[PDB]
């Protein structure tokens, strides 16, 4: 009677806490079955950024070979232009001067012969 | 006047034979320098010379003409008495030009008293004995040992051409012609003896010292990029200064101190080129630039002391420019041939053969080109004397206009010995 | 009626005991996941950084094929401007040479007369 009274209210207090527990074990399920979807997508996203990064690796060496390549050609070329030019100077410097030296002698020879003609 | 018809004849020939390929500039200039030298020789158009003594007289005491007339003795004293004996590494420095002073005085008053067939003797005996001493000197006393006797000798042909100014303007049929001719004469057999001793001394000097320095390794070697050659270059310089010293510690004429440095380069030029197609080893456009730049430092020490230095090393500074511009168009090359005016096609065929690009079977020398040469090579060869030469020899011009008198300093650094000393008293 | 409504009480408590433990077991596994999604969410920012630097390592080695391959293109020009400009010099001399010869021709005539 008065005992089944503090016994019913004591059982209905568990039913409330069973349905409360059940309410919360369903959410704590919504979380784990949802972090898994975003952990499989970020598990995938991670290989797409590691394969995309392997292309930056190939394109890095590929373009480093060009840069480095070209560089040598520049020097080879610079030394080439240089040498060429630095010579064209000696060439002229030397000949124009060899010519003038020459013309000089002719003038001189002719003078000591136009002098031996007027005396 | 008659002879104005022999010229016009031998000439009418040199023009028909004058005016077989469109030879280039370098070939044409030679062609010219030849027609010119020729024509000149044609404008100056001999039989029995004889040695003769002359009369004495003037400033000739009865004891003076007496010492002279005893050649046998002033010489021996000069020769074996002190000249041969003199230790160069140890001469007061007071009298440095001693030997020259001395040698002159004698020759001087010996000539004053027209006893030529007495001096010619002396001087000839002296020359042979100086030369000797030079062709002796230790591998060390080969440095300040050479110089010392050379600048002393460089003065002889001078204080000869000067001893000419003296007996000239007179006009006397005996103590002038026979004399003006024995002195104009001496100038020669002295100049010979000087140059020839100098050329064999210098050469020899450079050989030995080029190893002390080990110049190859610092300017024509791959193994050394390092500022280490900048460390050895330091030694080179530390060495040139030393060499500079000498010349001065020994009142070496001025326009001589100079010929020397040009010559110095010249040898190095040869040697540097020669080994460039020997050791070298493999040539490469880059290798050129290394060596071109190394050559910069070497010339660096001369920039300040002498004028126009790089014309001595033309043979290699040029050579190198080539390597520095690997060519692949036969035409380009063909057009740029006129460029290298210091190397004959033969040596180019040399520099260019010993060429392989470490670039990795990349920058390879053409066959089309290598040919053009071999051809040009052959053509020239028969066209003049018989094969052009490749290896570079080393030789230096005369010291004719680079020798100098100057009684001044001579005495300023000249004292004396025995017999001569008294021969100077009784002079004037 | 006090022994059955007591059973239903013993049942629920026991069941609530189980039901609350597998709730324990769950949230303990959601914790570990939150950990792997936080660790492999870092590795996505580690790669997104090495990437942005290989992004600046490529902009540099690309602003070069530009500079470089250009100064080399320029050169060509200037190297050919020298060559052609030589044709012009060989002449200056060839003709300068011929001029020096007339001076010799006319001179050699003055001698044969």
């Amino acid at each position: 009677e008065h005992m089944e009274s503090k016994l019913l209210e004591n059982l209905n207090l568990l039913k409330n806490e069973n349905e409360n527990l059940n309410s919360i074990f369903e959410r704590k399920n919504k979380k784990l079955k949802e972090l898994e979807k975003d952990y499989s997508e970020l598990s995938n996203r991670y290989n797409e950024q590691k394969e995309k990064m392997d292309q930056l690796s190939k394109l890095a060496k590929n373009s480093s070979a060009i840069e480095q390549s070209c560089s040598e050609k520049l020097q080879n070329m610079e030394v080439n232009y240089n040498s060429l030019l630095e010579s064209q100077n000696l060439y002229r410097d030397h000949y124009s001067d060899e010519i003038s030296k020459l013309n000089e002698k002719i003038g001189l020879l002719e003078l000591e012969l136009s002098n031996q003609n007027l005396n | 006047e008659r002879a104005a018809a022999q010229s016009s004849l031998i000439q009418s020939h040199m023009q028909s034979l004058a005016a077989n390929k469109p030879s280039r500039l370098s070939d044409e200039v030679k062609s010219m320098k030849q027609e010119l030298a020729f024509i000149e020789n044609v404008i100056a158009q001999a039989n029995k010379p004889k040695l003769v003594n002359v009369i004495r007289r003037e400033s000739g005491n009865p004891d003076l003409l007496e010492l002279l007339m005893d050649l046998n003795s002033y010489t021996l004293e000069v020769t074996e008495g002190y000249l041969k004996k003199v230790n160069v590494t140890e001469v007061n420095g007071d009298n440095v030009l001693g030997p020259i002073h001395v040698i002159t005085t004698v020759v001087s008053s010996l000539v004053r008293n027209g006893l030529l067939i007495q001096s010619s003797k002396f001087i000839s005996k002296v020359l042979l004995t100086v030369e000797s001493i030079v062709m002796s000197l230790p591998k060390d006393e080969t440095m300040l040992g050479g110089i010392f006797w050379l600048s002393n000798l460089s003065r002889l042909p001078a204080f000869a051409a000067n001893q000419k100014t003296l007996y000239e303007a007179n006009g006397g049929d005996e103590k002038d012609k026979l004399t003006l001719i024995y002195l104009n004469d001496l100038e020669n057999e002295t100049l010979k003896v000087f140059d020839k001793i100098y050329s064999t001394w210098l050469v020899k000097f450079m050989k030995h010292a080029s190893a002390h320095i080990e110049i190859f390794d610092m300017v024509l070697n791959e193994k050394l990029f390092k500022n280490s050659g900048d460390e050895k270059f330091a030694k080179l310089f530390t060495f040139l200064n030393e060499f500079d010293a000498v010349l001065s510690k020994f009142q070496v004429v001025d326009s001589m101190h100079t010929k020397i440095f040009n010559d110095t380069l010249k040898y190095l030029n040869v040697m540097l080129f020669n080994d460039l197609i020997t050791k070298s080893p493999a040539l490469n456009w880059k290798y050129g630039y290394e060596v071109d730049r190394n050559i910069e430092r070497l010339v660096s020490w001369f920039e300040p002391r002498i004028e126009d230095v790089r014309p001595n090393l033309i043979q290699i500074i040029q050579a190198v420019k080539i390597l520095q511009l690997k060519i692949s168009n036969l035409n380009e090359f063909k057009l740029l041939f006129d460029f290298w005016y210091a190397l004959n096609p033969a040596q180019i065929q040399a520099i260019l053969l010993k060429y392989k690009p470490a670039n990795k079977g990349e920058a390879g020398v053409p066959n089309e080109i290598l040919n053009y040469l071999a051809n040009v090579i052959k053509r020239e060869n028969l066209s003049l004397p018989g094969k052009m030469e490749i290896m570079l020899s080393a030789q230096f011009d005369s010291a004719k206009n680079h020798l100098r008198y100057d009684t001044s300093a001579i005495t300023q650094n000249s004292n004396t010995e025995g017999l001569a000393t008294v021969s100077k008293i009784i002079k004037l």
